[PDB]
């Protein structure tokens, strides 16, 4: 779409604001590069002719020499200068857009970040925004320097002679009429081998990825004929698109060609004696003819890099379009007041009808009524696609609400987050350690915790364990997603962190989910015991264990639909029955 | 650049195209410096000439040299541009087929997946590089290297001493400028790479564990600590930026010092002449247009880094060791087989043996049940001889499996993976996989007896469907891979895991669609559920590695035992 189109590089134009100081030292700086261009070509042209046509010895002409070789340094002084400041002009813009991209990815939470794969947000931040660089490092300067050099020239050799000005500025309309009278053909061939070439490309990645699903079915063999067939379709199809888009950059190097041509034939017949016009009343000079000769090859070679860094602007606006969407999009947000509990002990969680609502706007959670007195060890158990977990994001804080869900008698949404998560610890399935040593994974809940209460957390939790097996034991390196440690042996750690704080309520999103056969025993045996303490509320789908537990909840698409302990909710044979009967099925 | 042979040999295939497609840049670079050295000298002879000479001056041989040199300018460079990418994506098909053909026999256990399946968009980024080689580093270095001894060689007819001195320093820039810049940057390129996975790395672990940094109050110290990890690496790619703004300004220095040594010393003597005239231009505009076949050589050799690196991760990921090996004996596929296992490992060892020793006749419907902690079977990896066994032999109607040829052994087994895959292809490609000689027909009269009515739709067989277009549910897609099964019609089924992650009213349905359709076939099953095991026989169940039970669900059943403990309680 054009009109998306337009308001991309609207977005695109009004994010260079942060750094408009260094779009305007290279705004004019290309001016100042401009001159220098003319300087030289005057420079070299009124040496030639003095020792060509006035045969002027070298030795005499030691101050032009010496005045072309300073403006062959200053020219060469501000390329290294304009490459630098164009430079921290991309530099600028990507930091102010990334601070601000981590911002409205931190005030989402983890709720919003959580719908997409941890690789999709790093391409928005690390790929997609060094797309933009390109654009205001090198295609936004040049669109300064493509319309102020060649005006220069046209300028400059305009008192010498308007002939010679007239075949560079005469090309100056007939450039656009015409690279835009062939982009119909490009705007075309890239309608119709659009939708072709999208399936194409990507093609070999897929049979790549399916190569266990080719080796089984025998069709190894039939499959390189199939990239055979792919490739020649891929070429010639993006081969009609290339051959207009080469027409369009032909298209200047062809009026470069002729304006070349055309002022080296204008002036050599004009010295000749034949061809007299173009000069103000006045005999044509050497140094006439070199000024615009040199320059001619100049007037174009701004419009040709721009031709070149217009490939930033596809990026660029591409990277737009994946940001200026993500940005605009609404958001929920918790009211988080300035409330703040007054008691360490547990909680008492009492909930009236309140919907839990994702940031996106829609609804996870029906219609939840349920009271947790203090100590109380509730368990969330459904089919997996009742939005149990949702319950435990609301409480955390990561949700918004519409019901009441007040905590200890104060409402949820009054409470101040950074004051009301000191009471909170909580664990959960896939498990995430982002500190550096095993040491300080479990300090992450607090660094001034005395090293012989570290060692209550690290016995309690079945972690020292197996720290002998593991390099330098507590301060061993944990890994990328914290490879070093298995899984089983990853979550332990987890366990070790919530066991660190007298919390006031604990939450376990699933704990022992994906866990192996001995590290799921080691969890539960030590988060059964951190639950009796303080108010609990646990997601499972292991029901086995559930007789010691205080109350259960059943979800089905979102409401409580049981209720009461696990003995006499056993033999009710409601749906709970028929959940334990597929939990009981499946070894 | 020992590991760029391999890739070169490539080129063989295509070495026209190739080579014309550079032969067309240095025509194109030579018309470009011929254009304005003929104008140079044609301004230069023409007012030294003066309007006295216009009948003794021949002006219409330079005359007709520019519109020749202005032509070739033009449409040289329309067909370079055109030649070399028509020959370029030659290569690329050259080079997709080169490491798919390498990539079959390493297939199940050759890659092995790395870095958590990373590794693929790390091979199409790769051969995407090999790919670049001729347009980004081959064509601007050969063509700017005899560029330079063209105009070297066609300066001398005038002046020896002149054209040494501008070839000179145009070769001593074309060779040592590029790796000075190079190894000059070749730190900061080290320093920016780890800085850049750094921050990735710090970033994915700061928002997967934003939930747990949120709750323990350190998302805003590992925020600071994110943002300083970018700081440095902003740094780098700021010095990197300093390289080439030093690089651009040392070429336009190079470029001047060659202008002003013409200017000085040609005006001196032009080939033993006193007076050089018009001469001086032909060499200070030879030297001005000259520079341009120098623009793209750094900047090429920089990406020669990058080539050779990619270069060697193809060589080393696709020229490994096959894990087996397939005699080639034309033997004929079996209409009943009988598949007989003897002392062979049902998954991988663990905590540091005999194997399943079981016994499957000619047509004899067989399920193994194990715990689903315990590990991974390796039954199909084996059978669909992905990797030889340890120990042990598997037989196929009473001969070894190894015998069988790769053609013959995919027709006896037809297997249903737990891992079942959309090829990015029409809905008839995703089922013309398994028999590719099958009609329209067949086909529809499958995808409705599987219970696929939705896929037949308006849209049809010829409806796009896989990555680009349509996605199919988990149900939906298991009755997708027995439908590969049918099609494929071998006499043994093996089947990794039929009902995993299907909800009840869809996992029965799909337990009767196997027995129904695979009645007459010596189906191999493998489950941790209980549910539609009755309609099987001989039940195997499987703990710690060994057979401790077998014999069909009543018989099995009536018995006390460990199948009697699995079908009530824990």
């Amino acid at each position: 779409n054009k009109s998306r189109q337009k308001e991309l590089t609207r977005w695109l134009k009004q994010q260079s604001v942060i750094s408009q100081r260094w779009l305007n030292i290279s705004r004019l700086l290309g001016f100042v590069s401009g001159i220098l261009i003319i300087a030289q070509a005057w420079f070299m042209a009124r040496i030639l002719q003095h020792m060509i046509m006035e045969n002027i010895p070298r030795e005499a002409l030691l101050l032009p020499f010496t005045l072309l070789v300073l403006t062959f340094v200053l020219r060469a002084w501000v390329v290294w200068l304009r490459e630098r400041v164009g430079y921290h002009a991309g530099q600028h813009i990507r930091f102010a857009i990334r601070r601000q991209v981590l911002d409205r990815l931190q005030q989402a939470g983890p709720a919003w970040i959580q719908g997409k794969p941890a690789g999709s947000w790093a391409t928005l931040v690390l790929e997609q925004i060094d797309d933009m660089h390109d654009y205001y490092a090198r295609y936004l300067p040049q669109m300064a320097l493509a319309v102020s050099v060649p005006l220069l020239i046209v300028v400059a050799i305009f008192p010498s002679n308007w002939a010679a000005a007239l075949i560079l500025l005469g090309t100056a309309p007939l450039i656009p009429l015409f690279m835009a009278l062939v982009g119909m053909g490009a705007a075309d061939a890239n309608r119709r081998n659009f939708l072709a070439l999208a399936r194409l490309s990507g093609h070999f990645l897929d049979r790549l990825r399916g190569m266990e699903t080719l080796r089984i079915f025998g069709r190894g063999e039939a499959e390189i004929e199939s990239i055979r067939s792919a490739s020649e379709d891929f070429r010639q199809r993006t081969m009609e698109v290339l051959r207009l888009a080469f027409l369009s950059s032909g298209i200047l190097e062809f009026f470069t060609s002729l304006s070349i041509a055309l002022v080296a034939v204008y002036f050599g017949f004009s010295y000749l004696g034949e061809l007299d016009f173009g000069h103000y009343d006045t005999g044509v000079t050497l140094a006439a003819g070199f000024l615009a000769l040199i320059l001619a090859p100049e007037f174009f070679q701004p419009l040709r890099d721009l031709g070149t860094f217009y490939h930033a602007k596809a990026q660029a606006v591409g990277a737009a379009d994946s940001l200026k969407t993500f940005m605009e999009t609404p958001l929920a947000h918790p009211q988080r007041g300035e409330a703040e509990l007054a008691s360490t002990d547990p909680v008492t969680i009492e909930a009236e009808e309140l919907f839990i609502t994702s940031p996106e706007g829609k609804t996870l959670a029906g219609p939840l009524n349920f009271t947790l007195p203090a100590g109380q060890r509730a368990v969330l158990v459904g089919r997996s696609g009742s939005g149990k977990s949702s319950l435990l994001n609301a409480l955390s804080g990561f949700l918004s609400y519409q019901g009441s869900l007040r905590i200890n008698g104060i409402e949820l949404r009054d409470l101040s987050p950074e004051s009301w998560r000191k009471h909170l610890s909580w664990v959960g399935q896939n498990p995430q350690l982002p500190a550096a040593t095993l040491r300080d994974n479990v300090l992450l809940a607090r660094p001034d915790a005395s090293e012989q209460e570290l060692q209550a957390a690290l016995d309690n939790a079945w972690v020292s364990e197996f720290l002998p097996l593991l390099p330098q034991g507590v301060d061993t390196p944990v890994g990328d997603q914290a490879a070093r440690l298995s899984v089983g042996q990853a979550q332990r750690v987890a366990v070790a962190r919530a066991l660190l704080n007298p919390c006031s309520l604990l939450l376990l999103d699933e704990p022992a989910a994906s866990l192996d056969a001995h590290s799921e025993q080691r969890v539960m045996e030590a988060l059964n015991a951190a639950s009796l303490r303080q108010t609990t509320l646990m997601v499972t789908h292991q029901l086995e264990d559930l007789a010691d537990w205080d109350v259960i909840w059943v979800m089905q698409d979102g409401r409580i639909i049981e209720q009461g302990r696990y003995a006499e909710l056993s033999v009710a044979g409601g749906p709970f029955a028929t959940l334990l009967a597929h939990r009981q099925e499946e070894i | 650049m020992r590991a760029l042979l391999p890739y070169l040999a490539l080129y063989k295939r295509h070495k026209w195209m190739l080579s014309l497609g550079i032969v067309l840049a240095i025509v194109t670079l030579l018309a470009s410096i011929g254009l304005l050295t003929l104008s140079g000298w044609f301004l230069s002879a023409s007012a030294v000439a003066g309007v006295a000479g216009l009948y003794s001056f021949n002006y219409m041989l330079p005359a007709a040299g520019v519109r020749g040199a202005a032509i070739t300018r033009t449409a040289g460079r329309y067909f370079e541009r055109l030649v070399s990418h028509d020959a370029t994506f030659r290569v690329l098909q050259h080079l997709r087929i080169y490491t798919f053909s390498k990539l079959l026999p390493l297939s199940p256990a050759g890659l092995a997946r790395y870095r958590q399946g990373e590794l693929l968009n790390r091979v199409v980024a790769d051969v995407d590089t090999l790919d670049h080689l001729y347009l980004r580093v081959i064509s601007p270095l050969v063509g700017a290297f005899v560029v330079i001894m063209v105009v070297t060689i066609g300066l001398s007819f005038l002046d020896f001493t002149l054209a040494f001195t501008l070839g000179g320093i145009m070769l001593l820039t074309l060779f040592l400028m590029p790796p000075l810049f190079y190894r000059a940057g070749k730190s900061t390129g080290q320093n920016l790479t780890h800085l850049r996975g750094q921050y990735r790395q710090q970033l994915t672990a700061w928002l997967q564990g934003q939930a747990e940094l949120t709750i323990f109050g350190a998302s805003d110290r590992y925020r600071t600590q994110l943002e300083n990890t970018e700081i440095q690496w902003l740094e780098a790619q700021r010095r990197q930026s300093e390289l080439t703004a030093l690089s651009q300004a040392i070429m336009l220095l190079i470029g001047a010092l060659a202008v002003i040594l013409m200017l000085w010393m040609a005006s001196g003597g032009v080939g033993g002449n006193a007076q050089p005239g018009a001469l001086i231009a032909l060499f200070v505009f030879c030297a001005l247009a000259a520079f341009e076949a120098l623009a793209p050589v750094t900047g090429a050799f920089q990406h020669l880094g990058q080539v050779i690196a990619s270069a060697v991760r193809i060589s080393d990921l696709t020229d490994q060791k096959p894990e087996v090996t397939f005699p080639d004996t034309q033997t004929r596929v079996a209409d009943r087989v009988s598949l007989t296992l003897r002392d062979v490992q049902f998954t991988y060892p663990e905590q540091s043996l005999k194997g399943i020793s079981l016994q499957v006749n000619a047509g004899e419907h067989i399920a193994i049940l194990g715990r689903t902690g315990c590990g991974k079977s390796t039954l199909l990896q084996q059978l669909t001889r992905a990797w030889d066994p340890q120990q042990g032999e598997i037989l196929l109607n009473d001969s070894p499996i190894a015998s069988l040829n790769e053609a013959a052994l995919r027709q006896t087994i037809s297997v249903v993976p737990q891992r079942v895959h959309l090829f990015s292809a029409t809905l008839r490609d995703n089922l013309l996989l398994a028999s590719p000689g099958s009609s329209d027909e067949a086909l529809s009269e499958i995808l409705r007896r599987v219970g696929l009515e939705k896929l037949l739709e308006d849209a049809g067989l010829n409806s796009w469907l896989g990555e680009g277009g349509r996605q199919l549910s988990g149900g939906e897609l298991r009755r997708l891979a027995i439908a590969r099964a049918l099609l494929h019609d071998a006499p043994l089924v093996l089947l990794d895991e039929p009902t995993e992650g299907l909800d009840a009213t869809t996992e029965s349905q799909i337990l009767e669609l196997l027995a129904e359709m695979m009645r007459e076939k010596t189906v191999l099953m493998v489950t941790h559920r209980l549910r539609g095991l009755s309609r099987f026989q001989q039940i195997i169940v499987m703990d710690n590695g060994q057979i401790i039970e077998q014999g069909t669900h009543a018989e099995l059943l009536a018995r006390q035992g460990r199948y009697y403990q699995f079908k009530q309680g824990l």
